C-alpha cells in the first residue's frame, strides 16, 4: 500500500534491551498462580499464597487446581493471559513452588497430575498413581511439576471443553509440615506457572478476558 | 519477492526473527 | 539459500520447537526438579528431566505467536461521526459537514491491551478504512469524503469547505460511494527510536504538568469531511480507522491490563460508581 | 492348504479349518504409533503377550428369528483381563484387532452372514427427535447388543434396532465398504478381520470413543430341516495386536 | 518432466484408463468367472476373460472422480439472516443488526451428504459469501456488511456495536454493495489430523454426555452485522455461504446416506411423523 | 484467495488406514443390489435376496433387472449412488452372485445380459443368444457374469433414456434346483455389482437420490 | 551436591535434599531375567514405565512410645495401579525396588530408625506352640504392620511382636547384616535402598511368596522439647524395577 | 505455477494422484 508520507526516513533505531520477538518468550517467564482465589483473597496479595501447617491428620490435601491454561485460576496468569489470545494449545507446562517458611521448617509434599477421565483425585493413594513430584523442602526452595503433553490430539482448546480438558493439579501433605520450638507452625508456598520447551499457540482470536463498555 | 511502491514501509508484513 | 526461508514462510515452518528426545529412569545427585526462583530466572527443567519420555518428532511452530503475527492485524482505532444537513450553514459546522479526530491508539481497548503487552513498540501503521453513510432519507445523494491528516502544528480545519481542505501539503485521501475501503501507510513517525506504550514522565516540574505517554509524541488528527456540498437527505456517517502495525519491533514485556480501561493515555482504573470498585476476571471459588 | 488357518497370540492360539481368507483392513497391517506422528511424551507400555492374545466374547445364538448382533471396540474387551485393566488404569490406549468370528454348521443348514468392521459406526436413536445414543447402550461390553425385531421401549436413549439401515441411517447393501467378510454356511466356518489402528488422533480415550464396531447380520435366514441342530452358536474371539497405553492413574469407576 | 503433467493437467488426462486387450475364445481348467465372495474381496474378473474382446484404445480418463474434483466445488452450508430497522433500539439486536451462525458443515444436505461418505476429511476451506439484501422501501441506502470469524472462546457479539467488532485478533472481512463476492481460505484448522464426519464416541461417562461428531472439534461462529447505523427503509438481508475445499484427503469410505437427514451432528433418522416412517429412495416393483 | 489465519500451521497429518484418492476405487467394491424389491421386503435385508427353488417346469426365470446403473433396483447400491452424482458413464460392468443354499444342494443358472432394441428376453431361449454365463453351484459359491461395454456411442447417460439405455440382466434355470433327503428344497442367491478396469464417470451433478425439505 | 537426590521412574519424580547415598543391596542393580537362568518358557510381559514407577504407601506416625513398623514386598504393591493388576492376573513376577523412606524434622529433633530390607523373613509366632504366622498377618498390604508394646490379642496365628529379636529369632544389633540405612534425624531426612530381585527360583509366585521385608525400627526414641512437633510422619515410597510377570490367567480372588 | 499469498493453504486446488 502507497505510503501517505512520501520521502519520510523513520528516526533511527537504537538499541533498546529487552526485545521481544515471540509471545511464547513471555509464556516461558513463571508468573505467580492465585491459587487460594477465595472471596476474602482476591482484592489483596494473599490470593498467591497456598496456606502449610503442622497437620494432626496424615496425608491431607494442600490444594487442587485445573491444569487447562487459560481455565481459573490460571486464566489471569501471563501464560493463561496470553494463551486466551489464542484458539489452541499444546506441549508441556511447568508449575513451580516456593516454599516460604522458616529455615528452620521442614515438609514434603506430594504434587501430582492427574490426566482426564477419573474426575480430581479423592486422597494422596488415588493422585500418587499419577504423574507426581515428591518434594523435599532443604536448601533449595523452589521444586517444579512438569504437567507433560498427554493428549489423544495434537492440540487442545484454550476455552474450557470437556473433551478437550487437561486434568488436574493436585497437592498433599507427603510426611508433614515440622517444625522446632520458636517457629511458626504455619507458612506460605507461592505456585507459578510457565510453559516447557514443546508449549504452542495456533489460531488467534479476540481475548474473553477483557471487555469495553461505552 | 516484488515492490511496487517506492518506500520500505509501503511493503507487506516483514520475515519472522 | 532465500528459496528455503520461502518454503518454510509459506508452510509457516520459520519458527520449528524442539523435539522431545526419549529419557530413562534416572537415579543422580542431580536434581533438576530443585531450583531457587529466589534468583529471579525460570526453572530450566523439562519434560525429560521429570518422566520417562518417547521419542517425539514435534511438528508445532510458532510463527503465529511472533509479534508480527500478534500485533500485525487490522483492528478499529476510531469511529468517527458526523450527521450531514440539508441547511447550507449547518452542513459547513464541525460534528455536521466535517469531523475531526486526535490520532491515538487509546480509545479501543482489544487493540489497546496487545499494544500495551509491551512498553516501547516500533512499527510502521497500514491504515484501512471503512465508511458506512446510514441515509436518514429517500435517497443517499452523491457521497464524496475526504480524509485529512494534519500533523502537529499544521491548522485544523473549522469549516467544511475552509482553506485547509486544499491539502496543498498534508496527505489527504479522497472516497467515494463503491469505492474500495481506502488504504495508506504511515511510517514509523516518532521523533523518539520507539513509541511509548508507557511514559513515567512529565512535560514540565509543576503540579499541572501532564503525565504519562501522552507527553512523549503527539500524533496529529485525521480531519473526514464530505466534500459534497448540502443535500435533500440527510446522512449518518461513520468512517471507521482500521490499523495494521508492519515491521514490527517490541520492547520489555508488561503484565496484560487486568481491569477496564477508564481513560485515554492513563493507567487510571478507579471507576466513577461507589457500589462497584475496580473489576478482576479471576472468577472466586 | 488354503482352507485352514492358526492365528497364534500371546499364550492363546486358534484354529479353522474352513476359512475364506482373512481381510486386512485397508490393506494396512497393526503396528505400533511411531515418533512422527505421536503426540503425547510420556513413554508407552506396550503390555506385549499378556495384552495381545484371544479373548473369547459371550457366544451368542443364531436362530431362523435373529435379526443381527453387534460390538464396540474396546468396549468389547474392557472387562478382558490385562488389556481392560490397561484401558481403565491409562488416559491414552491405542491397539488394532484380530477378529475371529466363528460358527460351524453341517453340509445340510444355509444361511449367510455378513461380518463387517465399521470405523465410526456413530448410531442413530430408535426415538424421533435430536436425542443421541446413551453412553450405557453403546458400551455394552463383551455381551454386545442382540438386535431384536419391533423391539418395544419407553428408553429415549437407546440405539436404532435397524440392521437393514446399518443403525444409521445408511443401506445395508453398501455395508461391503467397509471391512467385511461373509459366513456363507455352505463354504466356510468362519471371518477373520485384522484392523489396524484409525483414527484422527495417534491415541484415544479407551472408554471415551469406540474405534472401530464388530456388525454381524444374517442377510440369508438360518434354515436346517428337522433333525438337524435347529440355532447354531457364533461366537467372536478378539485379540489386541500392538497394545500400547499412555498416562497412567488411578483406575476409573462408573 | 513437469511440463508433461501440466499438459495431463490442461487435457484432463492425468488419471488414464487401461485399454481392452484384445482376447480369444479359451477352454482351462482355470475359471475367472468362479470366486468366493465370502473373502470380502470383490472378483478381480475383467470383460477379456468372459467375452472374446477386440483391442480398444480407452480414452476415459478418471481426473473429474478424483476426490479433488469430487469435494472441491462451491456448495451452500448457511444462509445468515436479519431485518434491519429504522428504530435506533431494535437496530442494535441480534436477527434485527446482526446475526450469528455457528460453523459446521452439517446444515445443508448436497454438501453433507458428499463429505459423509469419508470417515475422516482433512483440506483447507475457501469460504465464498452471496450477500442479497432485499429492499422493503423506496432505497436500498448504504449497505455495508461486516463478517468477524469468532473461534471458540472468544467473546461472541450481544450488540451490533458491541466491542468485539473492533477485531483486534479475530478474522473480519468488509463487503459493501457493489463489491464482489468476498472470499478467503481457512486452512485445516481441527485440533486432530483430520475432521470427523463421524465420531462414535463421547464427551463424558454420562447419561448427559455429547455423542458424535459434535464432541470433536468446535468450529466457532460467523457473526454478521450491517455495520451502517439505522437507516429510513428496512432491508431483509441474507448471506449464503458457500464452501469448497482444497488440498483435500479422504478416508475410510461409508455408505451414502439413504435417508432424510433430521439434526445437525446426529446419525438419526426417525422422522416425527406417526403416519409416516422414513423414506429411502429404493422403488417397489 | 487470502488466509483469513496469515501464520497458522495445520496439526501434522498422521496417517490414517484407508485413504481413498477417486470414487472409481468405491466403485470397484461389491455391493448388494436389492433385487428383490417388493413392496413386503423393501424395509428389511430380505430385499437383498433372490429366492430359488425346486422347480416343476424347465427353464423358468428367476429375476430380471435393468443393467444401467443409476436406474432401479440399482441406483441404491454405491456404483449406483456415486453413479448418480455424474452426469455420463462407460465401460464394462461386473454383477456377481453368491448361493447361499446348504453344501448338500446342487444348481446350474445361466445369467445372460440382453443389448438394447429387443425388451427383456421372455426365454432362456432368447436370453441365451445374448452376453452370457452358464454357473455351476459348486465349492466356488460365487459367479461373475460381466457387462462388456457394448454402446453405440462412448459414454451413456446415468439418467434413463431410450437413446441411452444399456439393456438387461435376466437369470434362468439351466437344470434345477436339486437336493438330497434332508435338505431345504429352497435357498437364496446374493446380487452384487461393481465396476471392471475400465469403468468411468465424467460430468458432476448434483444426485436425484437425496432431498432436503426445511 | 551429595546431600541431594532426584530418583526419576516412569510418570513419578521422588526428591531429597538431605540424603546419606544410597544402598544398592549386595552391590548388584536390578535386570531383566536373562535366557541362561529362565525356565519358564513364556514370553514375559515387561510393563516398563506403567508399572516400575514409585507408589507411595499409608503413612505413620513415629512418636515417643513406637516399637516400628514392617511392610513385606510384593505384598504391599499389589493393590498399587498396574503392578498390582499384573500380580493378579499373572501365576509369576519378579522385580527389584526403589524403596524410598521419607521422614523430616527440625535441628531440634533427635531419634534413630534403622531401615532395613530383609530376604525370605519369615516371621515368628506371638505365641509358643509349633503354630506358624497366618497368610492374612503377613498379607497387610500398603498399611504394613505396626508394632506395639505388649500386644494383647487371643489369636494365635498373629506374628511377633519383638523388634528386638528381629520378629524371627535373632538380636537387633546384627540386623545391619541386611542391606540397610539409617535415619538419624540430626544427619538425614530420608533413606534410600536399590533392591535386586533375590530368590533361588527365576521368577515366583507374587501372591504365595514375600521375596523380601522392609523393616523400620526405632533404635534411639523421637525426642524434641515442648513447642516442637511432637510426632513426625514415616512415609514409604516404593517403585518397582524392571518389573516381568507371565503365564497369564484370569484375576485371583481372595 | 505462481503463488500470490504466502500461507500453502491459499494456493488453488492440489494436482491430482
Ligand atoms: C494518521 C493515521 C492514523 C495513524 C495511527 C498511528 C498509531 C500509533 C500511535 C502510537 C501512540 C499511542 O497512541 O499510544
Ligand atoms: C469460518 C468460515 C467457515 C468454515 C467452514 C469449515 C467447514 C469444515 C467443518 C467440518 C466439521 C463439520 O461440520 O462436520
Amino acid at each position: 500500500s502507497p505510503s501517505a508520507f512520501p520521502y519520510f526516513h523513520p528516526t533511527k533505531e537504537i538499541f533498546i534491551p529487552g526485545q521481544v520477538r515471540n509471545l511464547i518468550e513471555m509464556c516461558q517467564v513463571d508468573t505467580l498462580i492465585p491459587v487460594n482465589n477465595t472471596q476474602e483473597n482476591v482484592r489483596s496479595v494473599n490470593m498467591y499464597t497456598v496456606d502449610l501447617r503442622t497437620q494432626v491428620d496424615l496425608a491431607k490435601e494442600v490444594f487442587s487446581i485445573p491444569v487447562d491454561i487459560a481455565s481459573q485460576p490460571l486464566a489471569t496468569t501471563l501464560i493463561g493471559e496470553l494463551a486466551s489470545y489464542y484458539t489452541h494449545w499444546t506441549g508441556s507446562l511447568r508449575f513451580s513452588f516456593m516454599f516460604c517458611g522458616s529455615a528452620s521448617s521442614t515438609l514434603k509434599l506430594l504434587i501430582a497430575y492427574t490426566p482426564p477421565g477419573v474426575g480430581k483425585p479423592k486422597s494422596r493413594r488415588e493422585a500418587m498413581l499419577g504423574t507426581h513430584l515428591v518434594w523435599d523442602v532443604g536448601l533449595q526452595s523452589t521444586a517444579s511439576l512438569v504437567v507433560p503433553w498427554v493428549s489423544a490430539s495434537h492440540f487442545r482448546f484454550t476455552t474450557p471443553d470437556t473433551y478437550s480438558s487437561a486434568g488436574y493439579i493436585t497437592c498433599w501433605y507427603q510426611t508433614n509440615f515440622v517444625v522446632p520450638d520458636s517457629t511458626p507452625d504455619n507458612a506460605k508456598m507461592v505456585c507459578m506457572v510457565s510453559a516447557c520447551k514443546d508449549f504452542c499457540l495456533r489460531l488467534a482470536r479476540d481475548t474473553n478476558l477483557h471487555t469495553q463498555e461505552g | 519477492n516484488i515492490n511496487y511502491f517506492k518506500d520500505a514501509a509501503s511493503s507487506g508484513a516483514s520475515r519472522l526473527d | 539459500n532465500p528459496v528455503e526461508n520461502y518454503i518454510d514462510s509459506v508452510l509457516n515452518e520459520v519458527l520449528v520447537v524442539p523435539n522431545i528426545q526419549p529419557s530413562t529412569s534416572v537415579s543422580s545427585h542431580a536434581a533438576p526438579a530443585l531450583d531457587a526462583a529466589e534468583t529471579g530466572h525460570t526453572s530450566s527443567v523439562q519434560p525429560e528431566d521429570m518422566i520417562e519420555t518417547r521419542y517425539v518428532i514435534t511438528d508445532q511452530t510458532r510463527d503465529e505467536t511472533s509479534i508480527e503475527s500478534f500485533l500485525g492485524r487490522s483492528g478499529c482505532i476510531a469511529m468517527i461521526e458526523f450527521n450531514t444537513s440539508s441547511d447550507k450553514t449547518e452542513h459547513d459546522k464541525i460534528g455536521k459537514g466535517f469531523k475531526t479526530w486526535k490520532v491515538s491508539l487509546q480509545e479501543m481497548a482489544q487493540i489497546r491491551r496487545k499494544y500495551e503487552l509491551f512498553t516501547y513498540t516500533r512499527f510502521d501503521s497500514e491504515i484501512t478504512i471503512v465508511t458506512a453513510a446510514a441515509a436518514q432519507g429517500n435517497d443517499s445523494g452523491h457521497i464524496v469524503l475526504q480524509f485529512m491528516y494534519v500533523p502537529p502544528g499544521a491548522p485544523v480545519p473549522e469549516k467544511r469547505d475552509d482553506y485547509t481542505w486544499q491539502s496543498g501539503t498534508n496527505a489527504s485521501v479522497f472516497w467515494q460511494e463503491g469505492q474500495p475501503y481506502p488504504r495508506f501507510t504511515i511510517p514509523f513517525m516518532s521523533i523518539a527510536s520507539a513509541y511509548y506504550m508507557f511514559y513515567d514522565g512529565y512535560d514540565g516540574d509543576s503540579a499541572a504538568s501532564k503525565y504519562g505517554s501522552v507527553v512523549t509524541n503527539d500524533m496529529g488528527t485525521i480531519c473526514v469531511r464530505i466534500v459534497t456540498s448540502n443535500q435533500k437527505h440527510d446522512s449518518n456517517i461513520v468512517c471507521r480507522i482500521y490499523h495494521k502495525a508492519k515491521h514490527i519491533k517490541a520492547w520489555c514485556p508488561r503484565p496484560p491490563r487486568a481491569v477496564a480501561y477508564q481513560h485515554t493515555h492513563s493507567t487510571n482504573y478507579i471507576p466513577s460508581n461507589g457500589e462497584a470498585t475496580t473489576q478482576i476476571k479471576t472468577r472466586p471459588d | 492348504s488354503d482352507r485352514l488357518i492358526q492365528i497364534t497370540r500371546g499364550d492363546s492360539t486358534i484354529t479353522s479349518q474352513d476359512t475364506a481368507n482373512a481381510v486386512v483392513a485397508y490393506g494396512v497391517w497393526p503396528s505400533y504409533l511411531t515418533p512422527d506422528d505421536a503426540t503425547a511424551i510420556d513413554k508407552p507400555t506396550q503390555p506385549d503377550t499378556s495384552s495381545n492374545r484371544f479373548y473369547t466374547l459371550d457366544s451368542r445364538s443364531w436362530t431362523s428369528a435373529s435379526s443381527g448382533w453387534w460390538w464396540k471396540l474396546p468396549d468389547a474387551l474392557k472387562n478382558m483381563g490385562i488389556f481392560g485393566e490397561n484401558m481403565f488404569y491409562h488416559f491414552l490406549g491405542r491397539s488394532g484387532y484380530t477378529i475371529h468370528v466363528q460358527c460351524n454348521s453341517s453340509k445340510f443348514h444355509q444361511g449367510l452372514l455378513i461380518v463387517a468392521a465399521i470405523p465410526e459406526h456413530q448410531l442413530a436413536s430408535a426415538t424421533s427427535g435430536n436425542v443421541s445414543v446413551g453412553y450405557n447402550h453403546t458400551h455394552p461390553g463383551e455381551q454386545g447388543r442382540e438386535v431384536v425385531p419391533s423391539r418395544t421401549s419407553s428408553d429415549n436413549k437407546r440405539p436404532s434396532d435397524d440392521s437393514w439401515l446399518n443403525f444409521d441411517g445408511t443401506l445395508l447393501g453398501n455395508l461391503p465398504i467397509y471391512p467385511h467378510q461373509y459366513i456363507n454356511l455352505r463354504t466356510n466356518n468362519s471371518a477373520t478381520l485384522i484392523l489396524p489402528y484409525v483414527n484422527a488422533v495417534p491415541m484415544d480415550s479407551m472408554l471415551r470413543h469406540n474405534n472401530w464396531s464388530l456388525v454381524i447380520i444374517p442377510i440369508c435366514p438360518l434354515q436346517v430341516q428337522p433333525g438337524g441342530t435347529q440355532s447354531i452358536p457364533i461366537t467372536v474371539s478378539i485379540s489386541p495386536m500392538f497394545s500400547e497405553f499412555s498416562g497412567p492413574r488411578s483406575k476409573v469407576v462408573f
